[PDB]
């Protein structure tokens, strides 16, 4: 009865994502011109880990980042002159994400011990204290980004995503449709809607007020690892563990292009967008990571300058460089 | 050269803090529990998210890292432990009779057989021998497949679990009652995988 | 034939001194960027620092002996060339000595090598190393001075054509025995226990350890017996004829000077820092 | 001594005008039977380098020469009529391992 | 039977989307990024001298 009936309705949705689809991505983009070759240095190399590097985060001023290792230190780094700002360590060594606040007052951490620990950076005396401990999720926190100084986005592996109130230190707003542990965090240019991509090959849209789903994408067939959101905020693009990345929109509800190679079969750590979203960072576990046409499918380039897998990766807000960091201790700033 | 002299000077101070930081992490031993008996209570009942142990034997300071608290998808998290000096595994044989020994073994042959633990040494738990040692007398062991031929006979069948047998050495022990075994088991067994790291370190082999 | 010996052997020291001193810029520039940074990394960086040093340095004396030992480039030249020379390979036997009795301690006592091992230490190990090996050295930098000879000028060790005097026996007597008699025992001691140690317990499966401890021995034997037995018989070199003294000891020379550039064959290349960067490569 | 050098003398006197030379008598002498750097001083005699076969010739050059001679070699031979170039030979010793000084065949 | 009827009521939520053609949205993000492709550093070169990486 309820079975039946829900398979109608998503055989119903699926016809009508088919009748909605008319084109394809790739011939209204077939006469454009081609990106090229899009060859990145390394202008910029930061070595001050001395173990995996899992999390990193680009300041919003674009010279400031911050970088997590699992070591137990959370290092806030001066981009332009290498200068190591500050050092933060950290109660549980086992941390795979890592914030930095829009206003940089705050930083964020989390990881096996599904707690998130919110620190205050800019101190009367100077030293960095723990300012929250947030400890509501049953399983290891994925991901958390920031929104202002009073509210964070958290995901974590009990298929539950939450927003907290930092000031209190509760949970205002609980999302629990995923059925599978979510693993990568995306929010919106203006910070009303976030793409979450959980183990099920499931990515859902969350409302930061409304507090319900609205969208599913089911594109891919393995478990999604990472997710950013195009600069637009209409489209948003999804990397897993079936080497392949894919992109969504909201308004189409469905797929609109794939990237993918014969020889690539290892999964995707990170992906990220540039300003225009003309170009895609894809990190994978090949010891390098890509650059892809977003419009054509089209390898731009490859960086390859890590001794390990690529976990991370991020562009500025103003598009000035790239940072990726690796499990090789090491992350570099290219340009 | 005004600004930055004293910005210079913050990271040198931070760099050394980060190599004394790095210095004392790497004078620890580390272990991770790992079982089905997940929870590895003979390991657990010392005089001293996931839970953090520390304990002194012989002057050297063993970290033990418990995952019971992680019930979600399992490789997922596992490859943030490629530094753990061992794995602690725990397996009881008084659950012949309850199945859940073939979840204890398939979760041993997954972990063994995993591309993160090619060279990490396993310590294997034998425990709950004394139920074991009468629990036999009332039912065989053929439901699930004297008690030195029975025990033998499930020690061999875990350690053929094993498909690397050249780069990883299984330690496997029956836990006692005592905890003055237990203790100099792990001990001798993290002595043996220290001097295999020392001796790689060296470039002998 | 003017001189079929040293025409064939000077060949020779050319090609090792090369080999060596690319070698030893090798596993610096491997070392120093692309590789951790340990208490072996400290003892393998100034080990090829020093026998970077003494390649380096060897071709002044190599060209000496290019010209039938003519030393030309200067009336006190030799009196630094020599010297650093000297310290140079004492310094690299020092730290031999030091890492063999860094892995017999290591293998024999895990617990303390594990809580008793830092950066620091094996800095002030190398420092008083060097100062050590500089104290040595002196007597060196004293002792050499140019004699003609009825032309092709030469400089020798005793004195000029009480104080500055050593009897020619305390001093070829102390660089014998700190050269090769202490450090070949320590490393002897030290590699016979590691190998009963390995061995008592079957903690080595493959036969690579054994290997390089042998050859380690032989080769260390091999290039500072000759050297070192050949100045000791120097004392009575009236007794002795001149023909072991003329030509033995340039062979001596190239033994020794071999053990500069066979050292970064058995101790770093064998790594798996060396193996990362050749499979990099 | 004098007999042996003004024997190698004649010797090489014929090499060196299409005359030769004949001695007269003896200006310097004398060091062992290895070597014994004679010089002497010469003139120009009737017979030549063909009627310097028989010493028995009809017999005005001021020459004072100096000719180093070494026996046993040919090593030394003086031929301008600077000293330099017979201390090079001028030695009449042995092996030298007697005139040994303690490092040339070392780097200590 | 709760969980069932949960995600019946999102699914028939979600079944109620007004959606757009697939050309639009291709056509909004070809116009934007043929907008802001001239204030891409990654896409076209930036002058060293302007460049904080230099």
């Amino acid at each position: 009865q309820l079975r039946q009936e829900a398979e109608q309705l998503k055989n119903q949705i699926r016809d009508a994502r088919k009748a909605c689809a008319d084109a394809t991505l790739s011939q209204i983009t077939n006469n454009i011109d081609p990106v090229g070759r899009i060859q990145m240095r390394t202008r910029r190399t930061l070595r001050g880990h001395l173990a995996k590097i899992y999390a990193m985060h680009w300041g919003t001023d674009s010279r400031l980042l911050v970088s997590a290792s699992q070591d137990g230190k959370l290092i806030i780094w001066d981009s332009y002159t290498t200068n190591k700002v500050h050092a933060i360590p950290l109660r549980s060594s086992w941390v795979m994400t890592c914030a930095y606040a829009p206003s940089g007052n705050y930083v964020a951490c989390g990881g096996l011990d599904n707690i998130c620990s919110i620190y205050n950076l800019k101190t009367r005396e100077g030293n960095v204290r723990v300012s929250r401990e947030l400890a509501g999720h049953t399983g290891y926190l994925s991901c958390c980004r920031f929104l202002d100084d009073n509210q964070i986005v958290t995901s974590s592996g009990d298929t539950t995503c939450a927003l907290w109130d930092i000031e209190t230190g509760q949970q205002t707003t609980t999302f629990t449709g995923h059925t599978g542990d979510v693993m990568s965090l995306s929010l919106a240019p203006d910070t009303r809607l976030f793409v979450s991509g959980a183990c099920d090959a499931s990515a859902k849209l969350w409302d930061v007020r409304e507090g319900m789903c609205r969208q599913t994408f089911t594109g891919h067939e393995s478990d999604i690892n990472a997710i950013c959101f195009f600069p637009n905020g209409n489209a948003f693009a999804t990397g897993s563990d079936d080497a392949t990345c894919r992109l969504f929109d909201l308004r189409a509800d469905q797929e609109l292009m794939t990237y993918s190679h014969d020889n690539i079969i290892c999964g995707i750590t990170s992906v990220s967008f540039s300003k225009s979203g003309r170009l895609l960072l894809a990190g994978y576990d090949d010891f390098n990571c890509n650059v892809w046409d977003a419009l054509k499918a089209d390898r731009a380039g490859v960086l390859a300058g890590h001794d390990n897998r690529v976990s991370c990766l991020g562009v500025t807000d103003d598009g000035m460089a790239v940072a990726t960091g690796s499990w090789d201790s090491f992350l570099k700033i290219w340009n | 050269s005004a600004e930055d002299k004293a910005a210079v000077e913050r990271s040198k101070m931070i760099d050394r803090n980060l190599r004394e930081d790095g210095e004392k992490a790497a004078r620890e031993v580390k272990l991770l529990l790992l079982g089905a008996s997940g929870k590895c209570t003979i390991v657990k009942q010392m005089k001293i998210g996931i839970v953090e142990t520390h304990f002194t034997f012989k002057d050297l300071h063993f970290k033990m890292f418990d995952v019971t608290a992680q019930r979600s998808e399992r490789k997922k998290w596992i490859h943030c432990f490629e530094g753990v000096t061992a794995i602690i595994f725990c397996v009881a044989l008084s659950d012949y009779d309850l199945n859940r020994m073939h979840a204890s073994m398939k979760l041993f042959d997954s972990i063994c057989n995993n591309k993160w633990f090619t060279d990490t040494s396993i310590i294997l738990f034998l425990n709950k021998k004394d139920l074991f040692e009468e629990k036999i007398k009332k039912s065989p062991l053929t439901i699930c497949y004297t008690y030195e031929e029975a025990a033998a006979y499930i020690q061999c069948q875990f350690e053929d679990l094993n498909k690397r047998k050249d780069t990883k050495e299984i330690y496997t022990h029956f836990t006692c009652s005592t905890d003055t075994k237990n203790v100099q088991f792990v001990f001798d067994a993290v002595t043996d995988v220290i001097i295999k790291n020392n001796l790689k370190d060296c470039g002998l082999f | 034939e003017a001189r079929v010996t040293r025409i064939f052997l000077v060949v020779v020291y050319s090609i090792v001194c090369f080999l060596g001193i690319l070698g030893n810029g090798l596993v610096i520039i491997i070392a120093t960027f692309k590789m951790k940074k340990t208490v072996n990394m400290v003892w393998f960086l100034n080990l090829a620092v020093a026998d970077f040093l003494f390649n380096v340095f060897l071709p002044i004396h190599i060209t000496y002996a290019a010209m039938d030992y003519h030393w030309v480039f200067g009336t006190a030249m030799c009196k630094i060339s020599n010297f650093l020379l000297i310290h140079n390979m004492f310094t690299s036997v020092f730290l031999l000595t030091i890492i063999s009795s860094d892995r017999c301690i290591s293998v024999l006592l895990p617990v303390w090598s594990q809580n008793h091992r830092s950066v620091r230490l094996a800095y002030m190990a190398c420092m008083v190393i060097w100062v050590l090996a500089f104290f040595l050295s002196s007597p060196s930098l004293v002792f050499r001075d140019t004699a003609n000879l009825h032309g092709k000028i030469s400089c020798f060790n005793n004195f000029s054509l009480p104080v500055g005097y050593s009897r020619h026996m305390v001093v070829t007597v102390t660089r014998f025995l700190c050269g090769f008699l202490v450090p070949v025992l320590i490393i002897t001691a030290c590699y016979l226990t590691i190998v009963c140690k390995l061995q008592r317990n079957r903690l080595a499966k493959t036969k690579k350890p054994f290997k390089i401890i042998v050859t380690i021995i032989i080769t260390f034997f091999l290039c500072w017996c000759p050297y070192h037995t050949l100045n000791l018989l120097e004392l009575h070199h009236t007794a002795m004829p001149g023909s072991v003294f003329s030509l033995g000891l340039p062979l001596a020379t190239a033994l020794a000077i071999a053990n500069s550039c066979m050292n970064p064959i058995l101790y770093v290349f064998m790594g798996q820092d060396f193996k990362k960067f050749k499979v990099a490569l | 001594l004098t007999e042996a050098q003004r024997r190698g003398l004649q010797v090489a006197l014929e090499e060196f005008v299409q005359w030769a030379f004949q001695e007269t008598s003896v200006e310097s002498a004398v060091p062992a039977g290895i070597f014994v750097r004679l010089e002497f001083k010469l003139q120009q005699t009737s017979c030549r380098k063909r009627d310097w076969k028989k010493p028995e010739c009809k017999v005005g050059r001021k020459r004072k020469c100096l000719a180093c001679i070494k026996l046993g070699k040919v090593l030394g031979r003086l031929v301008h009529c600077q000293e330099t170039q017979c201390l090079r030979v001028q030695r009449a010793g042995e092996d030298p391992h007697s005139f040994y000084f303690p490092g040339q065949f070392a780097f200590s | 039977i709760a969980q069932a009827r949960k995600l019946v009521e999102q699914l028939k939520m979600e079944a109620n989307i007004d959606r757009i053609k697939v050309s639009k949205a291709a056509a909004d993000l070809m116009a934007y990024c043929e907008a802001h492709a001239k204030e891409d550093p990654l896409l076209t070169p930036v002058p060293a001298s302007e460049n904080p990486f230099r």
